[PDB]
C-alpha cells in the first residue's frame, strides 16, 4: 500500500514491477536533466546586458536539437518496449481467477476445479477493526498462492471499472462483454491493495481490491473452505 | 509602451475599495453556501 | 470607402436567430425524449428554417442584386464550401468506422458472425443497385446542366437540372420504401444501428442536396446565374457529388460487403 | 419568364440606408419580427422548461 | 489423456489480452461435441477437455445466460 | 457611425468607475457563484 | 439542340463586381487584387504607392524570401525609406477615379 | 467489368447530354426493370426472441413506446413476436 | 445602435471582444468548480457528498475550462482580434457566419448548466464513456443535455475553423506568401485544420451515444453486439488533437511575446517553427490510443502508440529551443507578459516531459487513471495554455482597449499565480506515482499530506484570479491612454493605433513583389 508522504512508486512485489521501477528511474533522470537544462538556459539567456539582435542563422543549430532529442527518445523507447514485450511473454499459469466489476464491489470466481465465487466489499469506516486501513480493507480478500504464475481475467457486469494493484504493476480495465487477461506473480506473501481505476458512479472511490498471498497449501485449504 | 497619465486617477483609497469589493463579490456568496453545507446535506 | 475587393457585410440578426434556433432544437429534442413534448422542437425547427431562408436570401441579394461577389469573394466561398464538405466527410467517417468495428469483429451476442444471426439483409442487387444507378445518373445529368450553363443554354440547363432533381427525389422515395419494407429495424442490434444511422444521415444529406438543387433551379428560372458566375450552382453540384460518393461507399461497405 | 434582375438590382441598390435584410421592403420587417419573436419567445419558454425540469415532480 | 488438468493452457489462436473469443469457442466446442456424442449414442466424456477449458475461462454469468438461451431457443451461435 | 476610441469599443460603460465596479462585480461574481449554488441545489434535492 | 437565354457578366454584373471587371479590361487595379511590381526603389525611381487618402501602410520584404515583413505608414510628400532596408516609396494620392 | 466508349474531342454540353440519355438513364431504366421483376414479398421467417434484436432499453418517444419509427406489421415483429 | 453593434455584429474586433468576455466569465465558473474539487479533497473524509455530485463537478470543470474558457479565448478572442490585423485584411472571410460561431456558445453553456441542474447531473467525466453515461446508469436528461452542449460548441468551432482557414489562405496581401505571415497566424490556421477534421468525429461518436440512449441503437452496448471501446476510439480520435488545439494558439502567442520583449524583429528559426507546428498537428492525429493503454489492446498496437506518441517531442523541442534562441542576445524587457511567457516555457516543458513518461505504455499501466496524469495535463494546461492566455492578455490589452494596465500589479498577479499553480499540481506527481486514482472524492489516509498541500495551492490561485479582476477594473477605472508602442515595424496589429478604428485596412496595405 501507499504510506504517508510517499514520493514514488510503491515497493515492487513482482519482477515486472521491479523492472518498471528501474525503467522509471532511467526515464526520470532524463526528465530531470532536460527540465534542468531548460531552466538553466532560460536563466543564462536572461542574465546578461550583452546583446545580439541582428538576424541569426538557424540551420546548424537545429541539427543538434533534433538529433539529440531523437537519440534520447530512442534511449527511452528501447527499454520501454523491452518491458512491454516481456509483460506479454508466454508464461503458462497454474491457476486462473476471474474478477467481475460491479457497482460498487468486485466479485471473484475460481472455477478451474470447483464452483468457488464470492463478493468482495469495502469495510465501512465505522466497522474497521483497530489498525485496519480506511477505504482499503475488504470483507473477503482475494487469497492467492505466492510464487506462482496466475492468470487473472477481468470483466464487468455493469459499467466500466478497472482492476488495479499498484505494487504488482497491474491495471486491467473491466469492460462488460469483454474478458481481459493479465498475469500476476507475487515474489512474497502478504497483503497487496488496489482501488477501482475507472470512474463508475457514486461509490467509485469505495470498491477496493485486497490480494492475500500465501503458500499453495494454505490457498488450497482456504479454497476448499470457501465452497 | 508609453501612455498618458490617468484621466481619472484611482487613489490608493479607491484601489483599496475596488479590491475589497472585488474580493468580497467572490468570497461572500461561496462562503455562504459553504457555511451552510451541513444544513443542505442534513435536509 | 474601400479599395480592397472583399465584402463588409451589413449587421445581421440571422447569426443570433440561428444560434437560438440551435438552442430550441436541442432543448426541444431533450423535451421530446424525456418530457413527452414536441413543442420546443417544433419552434426550433421553424426558426431554423426561417433563419436559413432569410440568411441565404440575403446572400442572393448581396451577390446577384448588389454586386458584392468580386472574384476574391467567390474564391473565399469556394474554399469555404470545400472545407465544409471535408468536415462532412469526417462526420460520415465516424459512422463507417463504427460499422467496420462491429462487423469485422462480431461479438458472441451476435452469434459471433456477420451478418448477425436473425438478420436477413436486403438484396444489394435489387433496390440498392437501382439506387446506385439513380445517383450515378444524377451525377451525369448535373454535369450536363453545368456545361449547358457555361455555354449559355438556359433551356438545357433547366432540363438537365430538373432531371437531376427528379433522380434525387426518386432515390429518396426508393429509400423511404426500402426503410418501410426492411425486415430489420434500428433496434435490431448493431446491424440495425449502423445500417439506419449511416444510411439515414446519408438520406438526410440527399434531401439537403436536393433542396439546394431546387433553390438553384428557381434561381435559374429567375435568370440569376450568368454563364461565368454561378457559385451557388457550383457548390450545389460539389455537394451533390459528395452525396453520390458517400452512397457508393455505403453501397460497397454496408449493403454489399456487409451482406 | 422574363429576366427582371435589373429591377431587383435597382431596388437593392437604392440609397436608403436600409440593411440588406430589410431592403426588400415591408415584408422583410414582418418576417424578421416573426422570426425574432419565435426565437425570443421560444428561448424564454425553454428557460421555463429548465426551471420545471430542475426539480422533481412526484 | 491430459489429466492433472490445472488450468486452461496458452492457446496460440487467442494470444492477446482479449480472451472473450477463447471462452466462447470452447463453450461452443463443448456443446457441439456433447450434441454429436449424445445423438449417435456415444460418451460425452470425450467432450471433457472443452468443458474444463470453458469452465476455467468463462464468467459464471456468461455460461448461465448462454445456457438459459440454449434452453429458450434463442442462443445465436450454431450448435 | 459607431463610437470609436478607448472606452467606446466595448459593450459595457466605463464612464463611471464605481458603476463599472458594480457591473464587473455582478458579472464575474455571478460566474464564480453559479457552481456553488448548483451544488446547493443538488444537495437540497437529495 | 442549341439556344441561348443565360445572361453574361457583361450584361448583368453590377456593383463592385462590375467595377472590378470593367477596370480589369482596361488593365487597371483600383481594388488592389494584384501585387504591384517594384521599381528599383532609388530616391530617383521610388516605388509609387497609390492611395485614396494622404497616408497608407507599406509592407517591405527587404530581401527575396525574407519571412519578416517591415511595416510602416507612408505619408504624402517627399519619398520615405523603409526602416529596415532603405528602399524608397512615395505616395501618389488620388480620388478613386484611378 | 471495364468501360469502352470513346468520345473526347472537347467535353461539352452535347456530350454530357449524350451520356445522360444514351447511358445514364438507360441504366436506370434497366435497373428499374430488374427491380420490378424481383419485387414481391418474401415469406417472413419464424419469429425467434433473440436478445440481440428488438432492443428496448428506453421506450421510443412516439406511439406506445414499443414500435419503431417505420414499423411494418408484416415484417417487423415486436419483442413479443408479430402482431395479429 | 447597441443591439446592432453587439448582437448583430459583423466586425472581427467586436466579436473578438465578445469572445474574450464570454471566456473570462467561463473562467470564473471553471475556477469555482476547481475550488469545489479541491475543497472536497483538502481533508480526508467526505465534504459534499458521494462520487456522483463530486464527479458532476469534475466533469463540468473540464468542459467549462476547455470548451468555454480556453478555446473561445484563444481562437474566438485573440484569433478574431489579431488574425485579420496581422495580415492586413479588412475582416474575416465570413463576417456574419463568424457572429454565429460566437452566439452558439451562450446556448451551449446554458445546456451544460442545465445538465447539472436536472436529475443528478452528468457525473461521467468529460470523456462521457458508456455504459456509465448510458441510459441505465445515467437515466434522464443530464447526459443528453451534455451531448447537445457539445454539439453546439462543435458546430461553433467547425464553422469558425472554416472561417479562419479561408481568411488566412484567401485574404493576405497578394504579395505576401504563407511564409511571410506571422507565427500566431500559422498557429490559428493549423489549429483550425485540426478542429475541422477532429470535431466531426467527436460529433459522430456522441450522436451514437445519443441514439444508444434514446433510439435503442446499440453501438456501444454488447447486448446488441456493440462495444464500449468503440466509443473510446471515436472520442480520443478527437480528444488527442483537441489538446494540441488547446496549446497551438498558445505556442503562437508565446512566439510573438518572446520575440517582442526580447527586442527582436523576428523569432529565431521561423521556418522551423512553422515546420514544428505542422508536424505537431499531423502527429497529433496518429497517437490517440495512448489514452487506452489499459483497455486490453494487443501488444504490437501498444508498441506503435508508445513510439508514435514520443516522436512529437522532436518538433516540440525545436520550438522550445527556438524560444530560448529568440531570448538569446535580446534586450530583455521584463514586462509582465514576458514573465508569463518565461513561466510558460519552463512549466510547459515539465508537463510535456511527464507526458513522455506516460507515453510508455508499460509504465502507463501503473500511472493511468491516477493523479500522475492529472499532474501532466495541468502543467500543460494550467501552466501552459493559461500562462499563454495571461501573457497574451496583458500584452495586447492596451491594443484592444486603448488603456494600460498597472504593470506592478500585473507582476504581483503573476507571482501569486505562479506559486499557487505549482503548489497545486507539483505534489500530484507523488500522489500519482504512489497510486491515488483519478475521479475520487476521498482517498486512503496515506495520501492526506499531498492532497492537503494541493488544496492550499488552489486557494492561492483563487486569490490570483480575484486580483486579476481587480487589475482589469483598475485599468478601466484610471484610463491611462496609450501613446507610443515600440516595434510596430514588425507587429502590424499595433500600427492602426490603440484601439484601432472599427474598420481597419479599408485601404489595404501596399506590398510589392519585385
Ligand atoms: C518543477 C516545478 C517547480 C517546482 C515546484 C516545487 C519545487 C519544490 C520541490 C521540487 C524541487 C525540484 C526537485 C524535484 C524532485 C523533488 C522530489 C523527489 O525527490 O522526487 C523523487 C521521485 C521518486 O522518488 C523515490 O522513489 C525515491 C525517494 C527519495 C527519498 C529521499 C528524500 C527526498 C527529499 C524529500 C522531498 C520533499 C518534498 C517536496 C515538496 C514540494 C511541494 C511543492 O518522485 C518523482 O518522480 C516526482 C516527479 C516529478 C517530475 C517533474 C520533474 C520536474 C523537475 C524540475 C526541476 C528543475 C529544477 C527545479 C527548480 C525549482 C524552481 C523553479
Ligand atoms: C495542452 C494540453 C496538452 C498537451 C500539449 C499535451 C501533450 C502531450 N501529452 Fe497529454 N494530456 C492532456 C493535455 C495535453 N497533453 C490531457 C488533458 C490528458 C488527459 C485526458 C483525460 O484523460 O482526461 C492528457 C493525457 C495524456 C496521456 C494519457 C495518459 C493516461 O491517461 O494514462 C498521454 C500518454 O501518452 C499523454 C502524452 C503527452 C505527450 C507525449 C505530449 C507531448 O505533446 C509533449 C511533448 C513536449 C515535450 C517532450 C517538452 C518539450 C521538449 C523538449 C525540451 C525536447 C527534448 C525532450 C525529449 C528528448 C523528451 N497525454
Ligand atoms: C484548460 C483546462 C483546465 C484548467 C485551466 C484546469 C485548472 C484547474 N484544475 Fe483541472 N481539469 C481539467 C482541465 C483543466 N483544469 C480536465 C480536462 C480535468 C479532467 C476532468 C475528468 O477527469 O473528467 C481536470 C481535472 C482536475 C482535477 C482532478 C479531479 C479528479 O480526478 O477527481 C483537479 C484536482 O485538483 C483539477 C484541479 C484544477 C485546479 C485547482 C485548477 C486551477 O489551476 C484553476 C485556477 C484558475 C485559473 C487557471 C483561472 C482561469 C481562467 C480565467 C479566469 C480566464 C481569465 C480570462 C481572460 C484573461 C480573458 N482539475
Ligand atoms: C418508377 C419509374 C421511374 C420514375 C422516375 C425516374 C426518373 C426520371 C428521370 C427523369 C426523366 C426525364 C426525361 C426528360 C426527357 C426529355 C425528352 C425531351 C427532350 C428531348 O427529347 O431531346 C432529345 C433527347 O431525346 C430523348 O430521346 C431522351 C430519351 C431518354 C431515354 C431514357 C431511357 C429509355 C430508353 C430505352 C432504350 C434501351 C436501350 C438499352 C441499351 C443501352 C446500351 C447503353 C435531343 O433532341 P434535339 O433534337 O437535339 O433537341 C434540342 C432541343 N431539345
Ligand atoms: C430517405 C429515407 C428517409 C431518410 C431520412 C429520414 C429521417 C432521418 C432524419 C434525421 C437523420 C438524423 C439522425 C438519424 C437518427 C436516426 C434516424 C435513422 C434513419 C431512420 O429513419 O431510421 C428509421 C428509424 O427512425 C427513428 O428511430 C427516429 C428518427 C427520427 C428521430 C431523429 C432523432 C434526432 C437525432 C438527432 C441527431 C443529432 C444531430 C447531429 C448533430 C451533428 C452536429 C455536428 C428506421 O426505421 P425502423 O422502423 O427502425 O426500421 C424500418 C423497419 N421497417
Ligand atoms: C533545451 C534546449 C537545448 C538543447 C541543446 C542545444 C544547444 C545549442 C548550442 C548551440 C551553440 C551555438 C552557438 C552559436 C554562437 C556563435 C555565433 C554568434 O553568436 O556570432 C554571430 C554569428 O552570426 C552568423 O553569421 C551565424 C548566425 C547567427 C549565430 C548566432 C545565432 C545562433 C545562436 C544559438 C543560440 C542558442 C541559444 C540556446 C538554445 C539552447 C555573429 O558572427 P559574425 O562573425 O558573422 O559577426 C561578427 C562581426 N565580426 C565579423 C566583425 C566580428
Ligand atoms: C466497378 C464497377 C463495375 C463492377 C462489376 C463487378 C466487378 C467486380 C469487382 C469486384 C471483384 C471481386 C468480387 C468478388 C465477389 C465474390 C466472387 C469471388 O470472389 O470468386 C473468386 C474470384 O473472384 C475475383 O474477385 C477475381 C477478380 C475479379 C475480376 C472481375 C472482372 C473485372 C476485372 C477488370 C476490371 C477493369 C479494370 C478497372 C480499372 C483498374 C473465386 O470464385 P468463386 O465464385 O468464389 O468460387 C469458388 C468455388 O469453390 C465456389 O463454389
Ligand atoms: C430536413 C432537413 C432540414 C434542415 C437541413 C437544411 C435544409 C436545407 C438546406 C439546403 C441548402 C440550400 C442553400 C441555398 C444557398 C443559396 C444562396 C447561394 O447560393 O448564394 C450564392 C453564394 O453561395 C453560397 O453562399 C454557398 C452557401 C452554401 C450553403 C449550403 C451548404 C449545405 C448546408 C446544409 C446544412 C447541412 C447540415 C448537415 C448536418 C448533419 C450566391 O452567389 P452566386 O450563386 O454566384 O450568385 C451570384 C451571381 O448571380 C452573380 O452573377
Ligand atoms: C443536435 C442538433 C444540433 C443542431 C445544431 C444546428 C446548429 C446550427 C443552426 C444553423 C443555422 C444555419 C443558418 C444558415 C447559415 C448559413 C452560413 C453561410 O452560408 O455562410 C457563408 C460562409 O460559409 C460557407 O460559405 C461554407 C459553410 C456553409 C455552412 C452552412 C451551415 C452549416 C450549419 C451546420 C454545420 C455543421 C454540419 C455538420 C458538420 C459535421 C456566407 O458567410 P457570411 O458571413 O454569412 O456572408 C459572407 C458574404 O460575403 C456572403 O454574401
Ligand atoms: C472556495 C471559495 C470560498 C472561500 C472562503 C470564503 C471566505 C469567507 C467568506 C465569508 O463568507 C461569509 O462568512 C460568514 C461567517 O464567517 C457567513 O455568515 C454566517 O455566519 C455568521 C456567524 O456565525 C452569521 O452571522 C451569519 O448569519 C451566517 O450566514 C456568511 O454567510 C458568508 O457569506
Ligand atoms: C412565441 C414563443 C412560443 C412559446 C410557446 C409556449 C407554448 C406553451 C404551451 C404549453 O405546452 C405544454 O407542453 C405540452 C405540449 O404542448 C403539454 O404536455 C403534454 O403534451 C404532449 C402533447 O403532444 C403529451 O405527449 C404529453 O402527455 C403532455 O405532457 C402541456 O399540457 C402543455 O401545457
Ligand atoms: C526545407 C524547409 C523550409 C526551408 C525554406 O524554404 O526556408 C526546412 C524548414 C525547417 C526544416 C527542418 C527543421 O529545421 C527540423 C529538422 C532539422 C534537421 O537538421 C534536418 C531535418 C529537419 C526536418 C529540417 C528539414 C528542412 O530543412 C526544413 C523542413
Ligand atoms: C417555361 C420555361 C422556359 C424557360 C424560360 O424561357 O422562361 C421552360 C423551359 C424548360 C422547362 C422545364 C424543363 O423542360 C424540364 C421539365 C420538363 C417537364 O416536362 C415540364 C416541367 C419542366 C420543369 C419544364 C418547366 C418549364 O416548361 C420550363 C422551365
Ligand atoms: Cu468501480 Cu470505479
Ligand atoms: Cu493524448
Ligand atoms: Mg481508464
Ligand atoms: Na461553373
Ligand atoms: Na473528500
Ligand atoms: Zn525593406
Amino acid at each position: 500500500m501507499a504510506y504517508p508522504m510517499q514520493l514514488g512508486f510503491q515497493d515492487a512485489t513482482s519482477p515486472i514491477m521491479e523492472e518498471l521501477l528501474h525503467f522509471h528511474d532511467h526515464t526520470l533522470m532524463i526528465v530531470f536533466l532536460i527540465s534542468s537544462l531548460v531552466l538553466y538556459i532560460i536563466s543564462l539567456m536572461l542574465t546578461t546586458k550583452l546583446t545580439h539582435t541582428s538576424t541569426m542563422d538557424a540551420q546548424e543549430v537545429e541539427t543538434i536539437w533534433t538529433i539529440l532529442p531523437a537519440i534520447i527518445l530512442i534511449l527511452i523507447a528501447l527499454p520501454s518496449l523491452r518491458i512491454l514485450y516481456m509483460m506479454d511473454e508466454i508464461n503458462n499459469p497454474s491457476l486462473t481467477v476471474k474478477t467481475m466489476g460491479h457497482q460498487w464491489y468486485w466479485s471473484y470466481e475460481y472455477t478451474d476445479y470447483e464452483d468457488l465465487s464470492f463478493d468482495s466489499y469495502m469495510i465501512p469506516t465505522s466497522e474497521l477493526k483497530p489498525g485496519e486501513l480506511r477505504l482499503l480493507e475488504v470483507d473477503n480478500r482475494v487469497v492467492l498462492p505466492m510464487e506462482m504464475t496466475i492468470r487473472m481475467l477481468v470483466s464487468s457486469e455493469d459499467v466500466l471499472h478497472s482492476w488495479a494493484v499498484p505494487s504488482l504493476g497491474l491495471k486491467t480495465d473491466a469492460i462488460p462483454g469483454r474478458l481481459n487477461q493479465t498475469t500476476l506473480m507475487s515474489s512474497r506473501p502478504g497483503l497487496y491493495y488496489g482501488q477501482c481505476s475507472e470512474i463508475c458512479g457514486s461509490n467509485h472511490s469505495f470498491m477496493p481490491i485486497v490480494l492475500e498471498l500465501v503458500p499453495l497449501k494454505y490457498f488450497e485449504k482456504w479454497s476448499a473452505s470457501m465452497l | 509602451i508609453t501612455a498618458k497619465p490617468a484621466k481619472t486617477p484611482t487613489s490608493p483609497k479607491e484601489q483599496a475599495i475596488g479590491l475589497s469589493v472585488t474580493f468580497l463579490s467572490f468570497l461572500l456568496p461561496a462562503g455562504w453556501v459553504l457555511y451552510h453545507l451541513d444544513n443542505y446535506k442534513k435536509s | 470607402h474601400q479599395t480592397h475587393a472583399y465584402h463588409m457585410v451589413n449587421p445581421s440578426p440571422w447569426p443570433l436567430t440561428g444560434a437560438l434556433s440551435a438552442l430550441l432544437m436541442t432543448s426541444g429534442l431533450t423535451m421530446w425524449f424525456h418530457f413527452n413534448s414536441m413543442t420546443l422542437l417544433m419552434i426550433g425547427l421553424t426558426t431554423n428554417m426561417l433563419t436559413m431562408y432569410q440568411w441565404w436570401r440575403d446572400v442572393i441579394r448581396e451577390s446577384t442584386f448588389q454586386g458584392h461577389h468580386t472574384p476574391a469573394v467567390q474564391k473565399g466561398l469556394r474554399y469555404g464550401m470545400i472545407l465544409f464538405i471535408i468536415s462532412e466527410v469526417l462526420f460520415f467517417t465516424g459512422f463507417f468506422w463504427a460499422f467496420y468495428h462491429s462487423s469485422l469483429a462480431p461479438t458472441p451476442e451476435l452469434g459471433g458472425c456477420w451478418p448477425p444471426t436473425g438478420i436477413h439483409p436486403l438484396n444489394p442487387l435489387e433496390v440498392p443497385l437501382l439506387n446506385t444507378s439513380v445517383l450515378l445518373a444524377s451525377g451525369v445529368s448535373i454535369t450536363w446542366a453545368h456545361h449547358s450553363l457555361m455555354e449559355g443554354d438556359r433551356k438545357h440547363m433547366l432540363q438537365a437540372l430538373f432531371i437531376t432533381i427528379t433522380l434525387g427525389v426518386y432515390f429518396t422515395l426508393l429509400q423511404a420504401s426500402e426503410y418501410y419494407e426492411a425486415p430489420f429495424t434500428i433496434s435490431d442490434g448493431v446491424y440495425g444501428s449502423t445500417f439506419f444511422v449511416a444510411t439515414g444521415f446519408h438520406g438526410l444529406h440527399v434531401i439537403i442536396g436536393s433542396t439546394f438543387l431546387i433553390v438553384c433551379f428557381f434561381r435559374q428560372l429567375k435568370f440569376h446565374f450568368t454563364s461565368n458566375h454561378h457559385f451557388g450552382f457550383e457548390a450545389a453540384a460539389w455537394y451533390w457529388h459528395f452525396v453520390d460518393v458517400v452512397w457508393l461507399f455505403l453501397y460497397v461497405s454496408i449493403y454489399w460487403w456487409g451482406s | 419568364f422574363e429576366n427582371r434582375v435589373a429591377e431587383k438590382q435597382k431596388l437593392f441598390q437604392e440609397d436608403n440606408g436600409l440593411p440588406v435584410h430589410l431592403k426588400g421592403g415591408a415584408t422583410d420587417n414582418i418576417l424578421y419580427r416573426v422570426t425574432m419573436t419565435l426565437c425570443l419567445g421560444g428561448t424564454l419558454y425553454s428557460l421555463y422548461c429548465l426551471g420545471w425540469a430542475s426539480f422533481p415532480h412526484k | 489423456k491430459i489429466k492433472n488438468y490445472q488450468t486452461a493452457p496458452f492457446d496460440s489462436r487467442f494470444p492477446n489480452q482479449n480472451q472473450t473469443r477463447n471462452c466462447w469457442q470452447n463453450y461452443l466446442d463443448f456443446h457441439r461435441c456433447e450434441k454429436a456424442m449424445t445423438a449417435k449414442g456415444g460418451d460425452v466424456s470425450v467432450c471433457e477437455w472443452y468443458r474444463r477449458v470453458y469452465k476455467s475461462l468463462c464468467p459464471i454469468s456468461w455460461v448461465s445466460t448462454w445456457d438459459d438461451r440454449r434452453a429458450e431457443g434463442t442462443f445465436p451461435g450454431k450448435i | 457611425h459607431y463610437e470609436e476610441g478607448p472606452g467606446k469599443n466595448i459593450p459595457f460603460s466605463v464612464e463611471n468607475k464605481w458603476r463599472l465596479l458594480a457591473m464587473m462585480t455582478l458579472f464575474f461574481g455571478s460566474g464564480f457563484a453559479a457552481p456553488f449554488f448548483i451544488v446547493r441545489h443538488q444537495l437540497l434535492k437529495k | 439542340a442549341s439556344g441561348g437565354g443565360v445572361p453574361t457578366d457583361e450584361e448583368q454584373a453590377t456593383g463592385l463586381e462590375r467595377e472590378v471587371m470593367l477596370a480589369a479590361r482596361k488593365g487597371q487595379d483600383p481594388y488592389n487584387i494584384l501585387a504591384p511590381k517594384a521599381t528599383s526603389g532609388t530616391k530617383e525611381d521610388p516605388n509609387l504607392v497609390p492611395s485614396i487618402t494622404n497616408k497608407r501602410i507599406v509592407g517591405c520584404i527587404c530581401e527575396e524570401d525574407n519571412s519578416t515583413v517591415i511595416w510602416f505608414w507612408l505619408h504624402k510628400g517627399e519619398a520615405q525609406r523603409c526602416p529596415s532596408c532603405g528602399t524608397h516609396y512615395k505616395l501618389v494620392p488620388h480620388q478613386l477615379a484611378h | 467489368a471495364s468501360a469502352a466508349k470513346g468520345d473526347h474531342g472537347g467535353t461539352g454540353a452535347r456530350t454530357w447530354r449524350f451520356l445522360t440519355f444514351g447511358l445514364a438513364l438507360p441504366s436506370v431504366a434497366l435497373c428499374t426493370l430488374n427491380s420490378w421483376l424481383h419485387s414481391g414479398h418474401r415469406e417472413r421467417p419464424a419469429f425467434i426472441p433473440y436478445h440481440h434484436l428488438r432492443i428496448r432499453t428506453k421506450p421510443f418517444s412516439w406511439g406506445d413506446g414499443n414500435h419503431t419509427f417505420f414499423h411494418n406489421p408484416r415484417v417487423n415483429p415486436l419483442p413479443t413476436g408479430y402482431e395479429k | 445602435m447597441f443591439i446592432n453593434r453587439w448582437l448583430f455584429s459583423t466586425n472581427h474586433k467586436d466579436i473578438g471582444t465578445l469572445y474574450l468576455l464570454f471566456g473570462a466569465w467561463a473562467g470564473m465558473v471553471g475556477t469555482a468548480l476547481s475550488l469545489l474539487i479541491r475543497a472536497e479533497l483538502g481533508q480526508p473524509g467526505t465534504l459534499l457528498g458521494d462520487d456522483q455530485i463530486y464527479n458532476v463537478v469534475v466533469t463540468a470543470h473540464a468542459f467549462v475550462m476547455i470548451f468555454f474558457m480556453v478555446m473561445p479565448i484563444m481562437i474566438g478572442g485573440f484569433g478574431n482580434w489579431l488574425v485579420p490585423l496581422m495580415i492586413g485584411a479588412p475582416d474575416m472571410a465570413f463576417p456574419r457566419m463568424n457572429n454565429m460561431s460566437f452566439w452558439l456558445l451562450p446556448p451551449s453553456f446554458l445546456l451544460l448548466l442545465a445538465s447539472s441542474m436536472v436529475e443528478a447531473g452528468a457525473g461521467t467525466g468529460w470523456t462521457v464513456y458508456p455504459p456509465l453515461a448510458g441510459n441505465l446508469a445515467h437515466a434522464g436528461a443530464s447526459v443528453d443535455l451534455t451531448i447537445f452542449s457539445l454539439h453546439l460548441a462543435g458546430v461553433s468551432s467547425i464553422l469558425g475553423a472554416i472561417n479562419f482557414i479561408t481568411t488566412i489562405i484567401n485574404m493576405k496581401p497578394p504579395a505576401m506568401s504563407q511564409y511571410q505571415t506571422p507565427l500566431f497566424v500559422w498557429s490559428v490556421m493549423i489549429t483550425a485544420v485540426l478542429l475541422l477534421l477532429s470535431l466531426p468525429v467527436l460529433a459522430a461518436g456522441i450522436t451514437m451515444l445519443l441514439t444508444d440512449r434514446n433510439l435503442n441503437t446499440t453501438f456501444f452496448d454488447p447486448a446488441g453486439g456493440g462495444d464500449p471501446i468503440l466509443y473510446q476510439h471515436l472520442f480520443w480520435f478527437f480528444g488527442h488533437p483537441e489538446v494540441y488545439i488547446l496549446i497551438l494558439p498558445g505556442f503562437g502567442m508565446i512566439s510573438h511575446i518572446v520575440t517582442y520583449y526580447s527586442g527582436k524583429k523576428e523569432p529565431f528559426g521561423y521556418m522551423g517553427m512553422v515546420w514544428a507546428m505542422m508536424s505537431i498537428g499531423f502527429l497529433g492525429f496518429i497517437v490517440w490510443a495512448h489514452h487506452m493503454f489499459t483497455v486490453g489492446m494487443d501488444v504490437d498496437t501498444r508498441a506503435y502508440f508508445t513510439s508514435a506518441t514520443m516522436i512529437i517531442a522532436i518538433p516540440t523541442g525545436v520550438k522550445v529551443f527556438s524560444w530560448l534562441a529568440t531570448l538569446h542576445g535580446g534586450n530583455i524587457k521584463w514586462s509582465p507578459a514576458m514573465m508569463w511567457a518565461l513561466g510558460f516555457i519552463f512549466l510547459f516543458t515539465v508537463g510535456g516531459l511527464t507526458g513522455i513518461v506516460l507515453a510508455n505504455s508499460s509504465l502507463d499501466i501503473v500511472l493511468h487513471d491516477t493523479y500522475y496524469v492529472v499532474a501532466h495535463f495541468h502543467y500543460v494546461l494550467s501552466m501552459g495554455a493559461v500562462f499563454a492566455i495571461m501573457g497574451g492578455f496583458v500584452h495586447w490589452f492596451p491594443l484592444f482597449s486603448g488603456y494600460t494596465l498597472n504593470d506592478t500589479w500585473a507582476k504581483i498577479h503573476f507571482a501569486i499565480m505562479f506559486v499557487g499553480v505549482n503548489m497545486t499540481f507539483f505534489p500530484q506527481h507523488f500522489l500519482g506515482l504512489s497510486g491515488m486514482p483519478r475521479r475520487y472524492s476521498d482517498y486512503p489516509d496515506a495520501y492526506t499530506m499531498w492532497n492537503t498541500i494541493s488544496s492550499m495551492g488552489s486557494f492561492i490561485s483563487l486569490t490570483a484570479v480575484m486580483l486579476m479582476v481587480f487589475i482589469i477594473w483598475e485599468a478601466f477605472a484610471s484610463k491611462r491612454e496609450v501613446l507610443t508602442v515600440d516595434l510596430t515595424t514588425t507587429n502590424l496589429e499595433w500600427l492602426n493605433g490603440c484601439p484601432p478604428p472599427y474598420h481597419t485596412f479599408e485601404e489595404p496595405t501596399y506590398v510589392n513583389l519585385k
